């Protein structure tokens, strides 16, 4: 299950 | 970085995020949120993607050696696993304590406050992957406390197809499926997640259309993967 | 890493590799070296892979962000390329002190000596990289002169189609090209590499046929870049 | 230019 990949700006 | 301008901060920040340099950038985007003001909403997103990727290495890593050590099932494999552990923790801690102080109480905006305690949920979400013994329960509880107090906010300010809502949102799905045991709490929160920023699309402009639907695209990925 | 026992170093190396945690593996091998024993031809490659992976993130970084300062021409661009660069030398000299102190000068085998030495002239390939001032002519002749001590001890001592032999010719090659401003002597000697291990590959086994063609690839590609 | 990547035991 993904989260918010949120590691790119 | 207490010697260090407020401004030299975020810029060097995003050298790092250009440089791949992540916990640089952890370490700039913390001094800036340690001068005490406010920060904007691209600040706030440098501040997200720093510790993302800084937690993110921590919690693969855990996780292979954490696997490696159930195989097993010396004190080796256990001690190392203990030490990315520890240091994880540490970053976890790290992060809401810059929400803690004083970053929520400041944040009187929607947008701010219900991005801070998505992040309150994120790391305490975090700590819960890990936890065992006598807090798993209070930190359960308290990454459950923290979306759904988020939660509130964003439905009451913000409309469906706003990114941190839906954001927001996907990752309490995570929280309900992968950490609180309730994958029909999961399931149907991704579900009416999607189908009220579905009905919402029709409001938005060509480039707002693209940045939900991407968010969207995760939900679907989600509810596949569950049903 | 003192109070740690070199097998658990050694067994931690691994388990961090595993985990992709190169700071980690580097700082485990480190102390495995710091025992004062020799290392084994398995110990050497993870020492080699601990560092090879900690300074190669260094160089990547160092390369965006001095690509940054020449476009450029405030102070943070060059402070923060500052930064990565020291950080970087500190690693280089690091590894440097542990092949001076004392890995090379116990290095009887041809194996061992030949090894240390191509990370010798390595690592002061990567600080000639880096360096402009005073000392930019003595790093590289440093790393010439330990490329070439290492070249010498090979053709004596290992057939062409050694892969510890062919990877330094790859790389005292690859040192000719960029750092010594000599295309001409890079191009000849990977030729002659080449084409030297091609006619010893009739005597290799499948597993060390599989071995050498790899890095004869390598330089083939090179060559194909360079030609 | 390719050196021996050597990022992989
Ligand atoms: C927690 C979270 C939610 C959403 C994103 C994201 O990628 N949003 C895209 C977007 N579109 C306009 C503005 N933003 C931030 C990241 C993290
Ligand atoms: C400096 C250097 C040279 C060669 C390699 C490599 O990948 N060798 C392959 C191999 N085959 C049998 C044993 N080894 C080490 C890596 C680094
Ligand atoms: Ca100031
Ligand atoms: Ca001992
Ligand atoms: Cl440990
Ligand atoms: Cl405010
Ligand atoms: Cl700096
Ligand atoms: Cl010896």
């Amino acid at each position: 299950a993904g989260s918010i990949p949120g590691r790119r700006s | 970085m207490g010697s260090m301008e407020r401004a030299s901060l975020i810029q060097k920040a995003k050298l790092a995020e250009q440089a791949e340099r992540y916990e640089d950038m952890a370490a700039f985007m913390k001094g800036a949120v340690e001068k005490g003001e406010e920060l904007s909403c691209e600040e706030r997103n440098l501040l997200s993607v720093a510790y993302k990727n800084v937690v993110g290495g921590q919690r693969a890593a855990w996780r292979v050696l954490s696997s490696i050590e159930q195989k097993s099932n010396g004190p080796e494999v256990r001690e190392y696993r203990e030490k990315v552990e520890t240091e994880l923790q540490g970053v976890c801690d790290t992060v809401l304590g810059l929400l803690d102080s004083h970053l929520i109480k400041e944040a009187g905006d929607a947008e701010s406050r219900v991005f801070y305690l998505k992040m309150k949920g994120d790391y305490y979400r975090y700590l819960a992957e890990v936890a065992t013994g006598d807090d798993k329960k209070r930190i359960i509880d308290s990454a459950r406390s923290a979306y759904q107090e988020a939660m509130d906010i964003s439905k009451k300010e913000m409309p469906p197809t706003n990114p941190i809502r839906l954001g927001l949102a996907l990752n309490f799905s995570v929280f309900h499926y992968e950490i609180a045991n309730s994958p029909e709490e999961a399931i149907s929160l991704a579900k009416t997640t999607f189908d009220e920023a579905m009905a919402d699309l029709h409001t938005l402009s060509e480039d707002s259309y693209k940045d939900s639907t991407l968010i969207m695209q995760l939900l679907r990925d989600n509810l596949t993967l569950w049903t």
